[PDB]
């Protein structure tokens, strides 16, 4: 996180490079983080 | 916020206004994401006595329409559906664009 | 003496007392063939006598309008004409006669 | 008696002469329909299926039914004329993706359950 | 102007409803029967029309209850059974139809559960 | 003739002599709210849901037992109607079990429907509910007593109509419950219908049982085949 | 009574109710029935024939000047031996006030189009057209407005089935877009909701 | 076609591009709502108002609430009340961004899109956060509206509320003056009083020719007559006062959320009647009354007294009506849906005589046409 | 209270003409839509980096659905058919009867996702909040037929998502 940008840009995630079983260094999509960090990032709460 | 100042000052020129004063990128003055718990009050039927719903039933006021001349059955001055509506007044906030 | 009345297509009327006039002894001639017993032509004729009085009374046309009710009196004369061609349609009608037919027995009975 | 107000005909003579008018003009716009929607019918074709869909009503007693009837295939020709209609609109009264339904009593008895 | 027409009524050329929907179907005028797990009447005052139940098979996926009649869930309305008859006739479509069954009047006696002599009495209360 | 004028609302309708009030409102097509009353079984008068005004009389009469008197008014619909109906459904909503969505009666609740269209909509009862043990009555009667209203219109059928005396009432006040006190199986070719007439879910069909809601199901009016009486 | 309920105001019921006499009064020839509902909204049941002069006089008439047609519709009645419920709402906003007018048609009688009084209610008198079928007399262009092209039938009729009688795919030997019985793979499931117990004693019918 | 807002066969007769005929072709987006709607129960049938209009959602619910409301002869809280008119404000809001940015990019201005839609996206946040939907809420509900505002939404609301003049200020320093705009607008479409008044023509459409009407001044719903706010009125008739005049409405929307924002009351959000209204989860998992009234109403739905009423509110396209026709049941028996782009399209062919391609599309733009709520 | 937007005269002066001149020969207000495109120029844009980067979202969002347990493991879902009879769109379909142990569950339990609108109205009429529209909403399919959910699949769901449905329920159940 980064408090001094605005809304929107002051959360963000670096995936992993080697998910459950497939190579994710470019293939990467939104649906691999875990519901709990789900609940962070999308800002549905402030604690994470 | 991150704008060097001869940046701002070239928007400011170029745009007229003052842009910091008035910024449409949301950083921090919004409400947080997370909130005390509410208490949201009852409502005005929510008595212990002098509360039958026979008094408060609204649907149960509902009548079929009144009829006014059924065809199966003085000067009599003539009449409006309505009074004639006022002339609208001309905003003393500002009249004209 | 005004300029834009404010209402797209609506001409400022100069003269505006004449025609009134005009119009309002046309729609009681035209309602003068009317059968005397007939509601629409009593109630005609005692709002025009009205409005006739209230435009031969008042010289001033700001007061006119303020007193006619009726909304900027360019308006009133457009009022005027359409209520005169509402005389003639009617007069073609005769919509004083009894009532043509009644409706089947149940026919606005509601619910079903 | 039976009190009712016609449409245009008050007999069925006015009627028939309409229905005559009308199919005068399908007729004609027949082969204009088959160029003009490059339809790969041929204009007996089309004036058979004209002369079917007609046929179809051809057993309406009441000249108000009649005058609905011309006025539905007025609709439909300034409908095809304007090309308001797609060649599916076109192609439509003819079927040609349908499986024949059998008329017969054992095959309604083999395929199924429905008369 | 008036041209006495001096035919019965038919519209079912104007309809636009296909012609195996309107020949092989039969339809049924008659008032629901009260259900029986309650003891409410409402719903036994008017007469309903209602289609011949058509085949309903499961579909292949998900074995859901698949159907290829338009009419399985068409229910009309009407005040008296005349209405309902001529709407039928009108449409062109055979009916059945099943005169009011109204429940007959009963005579109760709450004091003869108490019979001197008589096979009334109750044992229990 | 031997014919009597009443009253329902101040409609004139003619009776015979001991018609009840409920059947005289009934002549008009008006249905009085109702549990215990049957038609087709004796007159008990203990729900008294059926509670309705007479015109100048203080005290309102069981629709369901009281005969009615030349030239009685019937108030269907006044004030001292509908809040004694209030009253009553909520003596009985009190002790009754939050059992809706898990309850076979939901679509088909008479306590249901009349609690929406003559009870109240809020509870001011601030005490524990009481709580009976169930009944073994056989394997085609599901018995679920707590969801009971104790209306006892399965006693008189199994009484009257049935031809059986094997249930009844134990204890009283409160503590009064509805079952046969042993462990005995209420076998007889018409006892099915007791869970007709149970107006709540306190009597269910157990080969029913979970398997629909009433609002899905379609109806078909048929004839029954598995003996000549048709 | 006082927080749930929704407030009255006699002053517009009688100001309606002394409208629709005056209505009623000038226009014998086809008036049948006047209403003043209990929201306060006037209705003017009215005889077919007098749709062209009732509608002009309301349009024309210096105390009534409902110069706006808000909106032309119809209602399915089929218990009715005229089916069709025509409606006609309209707007004064000289004396800021609305009015219904109601007449009624079966499927072959045609109603006068009132093009020549409101130019609005051509689209309207179209749409009523192709949802119900019923056939407006001297409209200047009468045809389908909603509906596909080669649509039949008319679907707002209650006897109309739901999901109609055809539907839609596109077919790769024809190479074209077809139409066809319609099969669902699931039904819609139909829910019979209707309490057995009277909600409405305001409303209760003779027993007949 | 771009410029055809949605789904529009606009079958057009032209001499060389001088528009000679207009014939618009309707109902690709025709879905039989009405029909549905017959289908349904009345909360069942409330979703349908919100893709009617799929840019004014919260003002059709309100419509049609308001008409049940009056069929049930019931009354919203003032708290409800409120939220109603704020909500619907933020809805013109949105509804008047969309349209000015859109007949901009079919004239051919596209910037002002991108500047006005992140505000659209602010507000649609606003929305989720009341409803957790972004566009259908399905908020507002025949008793009120379904639930409290969260903890902090007011504050939001302010914030954004006292930043949006500075675009609306950005938006007429691209357009107001601009003698390209002017020229593409100025007397373009032009319709007089007497013609916009027979034709059944609504909201600016009205206002632009002169016409003094404005539904929540006339007819005032819910709190509209305890806000202060002025009309904007033309004076030419033409497609330039009418954006002139939706622009002073995007200010005028402003002046309503700031009174609004200040004078928000306490109280409950929903008719204390739980025989119309859902009771509270608690009192549905403790009372027994509770839970039979939610059960019923959840199943059944609450039945509404037989009548028809034609309930009518200033939508930010025009006049938006319901015909509601009830028989008694908890299910409607007819509902005619009103929308004022059925008479802005039907007269359309009228306002384009004389006009090339390029007016035309200026006319579209100008005429302010969603297609859901025309074609239903 | 009404304002005209287009009811002003120009100034006839000789200052204002000359002033109207120069704007209509040297293009003053063209100028100035420039000089407002190019203070947008140099402004931070509004874009968010996604995926790395999300849009907010509440915790009454409507996402993807999912059946829940309680804490013992056992559903929550008793077949009561509240949720399938409030559906709007007809997209549930429930099949029940009594369980091995007498209990209430259901053996069908399907959610057509293409006929769902997402309204919510299911776990609002939910007695058990066995029913609930989860977070999610990246659950795009390659084909239709991923998008039928079975019982299988939303019990499957409830277990992935638990963690936040739980807590996304705990700050808004006080507003239900
Ligand atoms: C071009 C970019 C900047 C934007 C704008 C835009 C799209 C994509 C598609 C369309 C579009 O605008 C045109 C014109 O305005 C509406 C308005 C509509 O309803 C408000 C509507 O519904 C289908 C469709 C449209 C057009 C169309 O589909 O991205
Ligand atoms: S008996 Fe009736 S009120 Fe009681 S739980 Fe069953 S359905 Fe609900
Ligand atoms: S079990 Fe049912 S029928 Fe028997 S007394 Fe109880 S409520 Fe009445
Ligand atoms: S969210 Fe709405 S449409 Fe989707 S399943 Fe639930 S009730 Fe049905
Ligand atoms: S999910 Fe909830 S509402 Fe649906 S059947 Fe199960 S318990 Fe009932
Ligand atoms: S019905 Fe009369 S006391 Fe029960
Ligand atoms: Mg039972």
């Amino acid at each position: 996180e980064d408090n001094k940008q605005f809304f929107g840009r002051h959360r963000w995630v670096i995936y992993t490079t080697e998910m459950n079983g497939r190579d994710t260094f470019w293939d990467v999509d939104g649906s691999m983080v875990p519901p709990e960090w789900h609940r962070w990032l999308h800002c549905m709460t402030d604690d994470p | 916020a991150s704008a060097t100042r001869v940046i701002q000052l070239l928007r400011n020129w170029a745009s007229g206004r003052d842009l910091q004063a008035k910024l449409q990128l949301r950083y921090q003055e919004i409400s947080k994401r997370t909130q005390p718990p509410p208490k949201l009050p009852v409502g005005p039927s929510h008595k212990l006595s002098n509360n039958y719903y026979c008094t408060r039933d609204g649907r149960r006021e509902a009548m079929p329409p009144s009829i006014v001349m059924s065809s199966q059955k003085t000067e009599k001055k003539a009449v409006t559906p309505a009074p004639p509506i006022k002339r609208w007044e001309l905003s003393k906030d500002q009249p004209y664009l | 003496l005004k300029k834009t009345t404010g209402l797209v297509g609506l001409a400022v009327c100069e003269t505006p007392h004449e025609r009134l006039k005009i119009l309002y002894t046309k729609i009681l001639d035209v309602l003068g063939q009317i059968p005397k017993n007939a509601a629409y032509r009593k109630y005609t004729e005692q709002i025009t006598n009205e409005k006739l009085g209230m435009v031969k009374a008042e010289p001033d046309v700001k007061k006119l309008e303020e007193q006619l009710q009726g909304g900027q009196i360019e308006e009133v004369i457009l009022q005027a004409e359409n209520e005169l061609s509402l005389a003639r349609k009617m007069l073609r009608w005769k919509p004083w006669e009894p009532l043509v037919e009644e409706p089947p027995a149940n026919q606005w009975k509601w619910p079903i | 008696g039976t009190s009712v107000k016609p449409i245009f005909s008050r007999d069925m003579n006015e009627a028939k002469r309409r229905v005559r008018e009308l199919y005068r003009a399908w007729y004609r716009e027949v082969p204009n329909t088959v160029h003009l929607f490059q339809l790969d019918i041929s204009v007996k074709q089309g004036r058979d299926k004209v002369r079917e869909m007609f046929m179809k009503n051809a057993h309406v007693t009441d000249p108000r039914v009649v005058d609905l009837l011309v006025i539905k295939g007025k609709m439909e020709l300034e409908e095809t004329i304007n090309v308001w209609k797609q060649r599916t609109h076109i192609m439509r009264f003819f079927h040609e993706t349908e499986a024949p339904r059998p008329t017969d009593f054992l095959s309604k008895f083999y395929v199924g359950h429905d008369p | 102007q008036l041209i006495a027409v001096d035919e019965k009524l038919d519209i079912t050329t104007l309809t636009g409803v296909p012609e195996e929907h309107i020949k092989t179907r039969k339809v049924r005028i008659f008032v629901p029967a009260r259900n029986n797990m309650q003891s409410g009447v409402n719903n036994t005052k008017k007469w309903k029309m209602e289609f011949d139940t058509r085949e309903r098979w499961e579909n292949p996926l998900m074995g859901w209850s698949s159907t290829a009649d338009p009419l399985s869930n068409l229910v009309l309305t009407f005040s008296t059974k005349e209405d309902a008859v001529a709407f039928a006739e009108k449409n062109g479509w055979s009916f059945d139809v099943e005169e009011r069954k109204v429940p007959k009047p009963k005579s109760k006696s709450y004091g003869a559960n108490f019979s001197w002599n008589k096979r009334t009495r109750v044992s229990t209360k | 003739s031997n014919l009597i004028e009443v009253f329902v609302d101040g409609q004139s309708v003619m009776v015979e002599p001991g018609t009840t009030v409920l059947q005289a409102c009934e002549k008009v097509g008006m249905q009085i709210p109702r549990f215990c009353y049957h038609e087709r079984l004796s007159v008990a008068g203990n729900c008294r849901m059926c509670l309705v005004e007479i015109e100048k009389a203080p005290k309102v009469v069981a629709a369901c037992a009281m005969p009615v008197m030349k030239g009685w008014n019937i108030l269907t619909n006044s004030e001292k109607s509908k809040k004694a109906r209030e009253g009553v459904m909520e003596f009985l909503l009190a002790n009754h079990p939050l059992d809706c969505p898990i309850c076979d009666q939901g679509g088909e609740c008479d306590l249901q429907d009349q609690s929406m269209m003559f009870g109240s909509d809020r509870s001011r009862f601030l005490e524990g509910k009481r709580a009976v043990e169930d009944k073994n009555i056989g394997p085609l009667v599901k018995t679920i007593m707590t969801r009971c209203i104790q209306c006892t219109r399965c006693i008189r059928f199994a009484s009257e109509i049935a031809g059986v005396d094997d249930l009844g009432t134990t204890g009283r006040g409160n503590d009064m419950q509805v079952g046969t006190y042993i462990e005995k199986m209420f076998m007889s070719e018409l006892s099915g219908n007791i869970i007709d007439i149970c107006p709540v879910g306190a009597l269910t069909s157990k080969p029913y049982a979970f398997t629909a809601r009433p609002w899905e199901t379609r109806k078909t009016e048929s004839i029954d085949v598995m003996d000549a009486v048709g | 009574t006082r927080p749930t309920i929704r407030p009255r105001n006699d002053v517009v019921h009688k100001q309606l109710s002394a409208f629709g006499q005056y209505v009623a009064e000038i226009l014998p020839k086809y008036v049948q029935q006047v209403q003043v509902s209990c929201f306060n909204e006037l209705e003017i049941f009215i005889h077919p024939d007098g749709v062209i002069p009732v509608l002009t006089f309301l349009r024309d008439h210096t105390n009534a000047q409902f110069k706006s047609l808000a909106d032309l519709t119809a209602v399915d009645v089929p218990t009715r031996q005229n089916r069709f419920e025509i409606v006609y709402n309209l707007l004064s906003l000289r004396f800021n006030s609305r009015i219904r007018v109601k007449t009624y048609t079966d499927e072959l009688t045609p109603i006068e189009s009132s093009v020549t009084v409101y130019k609005a209610a051509n689209w309207y008198e179209r749409e009523i057209w192709d949802m119900f079928g019923v056939f407006f007399a001297n409209h200047p262009d009468l045809r389908r407005i909603l509906t596909d092209y080669g649509f039949e039938g008319h679907p707002f009729r209650k006897d109309f089935p739901l999901s109609g009688y055809v539907e839609l795919r596109y077919d790769d030997e024809v190479k074209r877009v077809v139409a066809e019985p319609v099969e669902l793979a699931q039904e819609f499931r139909k829910f019979d909701l209707n309490s057995p117990w009277e909600a409405f004693p305001a409303y209760r019918q003779p027993p007949e | 076609h771009p410029a055809a807002h949605g789904v529009l066969r606009l079958v057009m007769e032209l001499s060389g591009e001088m528009v000679r005929k207009c014939d618009p072709h309707i109902g690709l987006l025709h879905r039989g709502t009405e029909k549905l709607i017959e289908y349904k129960t009345y909360l069942q049938a409330l979703p349908y108002f919100d893709r009617l209009d799929y840019v004014s959602m919260m003002c059709n619910e309100q419509a049609y609430s308001l008409a049940v409301e009056k069929l049930l002869n019931i009354q919203p809280p003032p708290r409800a009340q409120w939220i109603r008119v704020l909500f619907g404000e933020i809805t013109r809001l949105l509804n008047h961004i969309m349209a000015v940015t859109t007949h901009a990019l079919d004239i051919g201005a596209m910037t002002p899109f991108f500047w006005m839609f992140e505000e659209r996206e602010k507000m649609f946040e606003f929305y989720e956060r009341v409803s957790g939907a972004r566009m259908h809420a399905a908020y507002i509900r025949p008793g009120g509206v379904h639930q409290d505002l969260p903890l902090g939404l007011l504050d939001d609301i302010y914030e954004f509320s006292k930043n949006f003049s500075f675009r609306i200020d950005e938006l007429e320093e691209m357009l107001t003056n601009n003698r390209i705009w002017r020229n593409r607008t100025v007397d373009i479409g032009v319709v007089t009083a007497e013609d916009a008044l027979n034709y059944g023509f609504s909201g600016v459409m009205l206002r632009g020719s002169g016409i003094q009407w404005d539904l929540r001044k006339t007819q005032p719903y819910d709190v509209y007559d305890q806000v202060e706010f002025d009309v904007p009125i033309g004076s030419r008739g033409d497609c330039y006062d009418r954006y002139l005049c939706r622009v002073e409405e995007m200010r005028q929307s402003l002046r309503i959320i700031s009174q609004c924002l200040n004078k928000m009351p306490p109280g409950e959000i929903k008719v204390d009647d739980a025989k119309v209204s859902p009771p509270k989860r608690a009192e549905m998992k403790t009372s027994m009354e509770s839970l039979i009234h939610h059960f019923k109403l959840y199943t059944e739905g609450y039945q509404v007294p037989p009548g028809a009423t034609y309930t009518a509110i200033e939508a930010p396209k025009g006049e938006f009506g319901v015909y509601l026709v009830s028989d008694g049941s908890s299910r409607p028996y007819r509902c005619k849906i009103k929308a004022p782009g059925f008479a802005h399209l039907a007269g359309l062919d009228k306002m384009s005589k004389g006009h090339m391609l390029a007016d035309v599309v200026a006319i579209i733009g100008t005429q302010d046409i969603v297609f859901g709520e025309v074609d239903r | 209270t009404y304002k005209f937007v287009n009811m002003r005269e120009p100034s006839m002066d000789m200052k204002s003409v000359t002033d109207r001149a120069a704007q209509t020969l040297l293009w003053t207000e063209l100028v100035r839509g420039l000089g407002m495109t190019l203070s947008y120029l140099f402004r931070e844009p509004a874009t968010i980096n996604y995926p790395f980067e999300k849009g907010p979202l509440s915790p009454r969002f409507r996402g993807e659905h999912a059946l829940r347990r309680y804490p013992s493991g056992e559903e929550r879902c008793i077949a009561c058919k509240l949720c399938e009879a409030v559906c709007p769109a007809q997209a549930i379909t429930i099949e029940a009867e009594p369980r091995a142990d007498g209990s209430r569950r259901t053996t069908r339990y399907d959610i057509d996702m293409t006929k769902c609108i997402y309204c919510g109205f299911c776990q609002e009429a939910c007695p058990v909040d066995a029913i609930v529209e989860g977070p999610n909403f990246e659950f795009s399919t390659e084909t239709h037929e991923e998008l039928l959910y079975n019982k299988e699949k939303l019990l499957n769901n409830g277990d992935k998502w638990e963690a936040e449905i739980a807590a996304n329920i705990q700050a808004d159940y006080l507003y239900r």
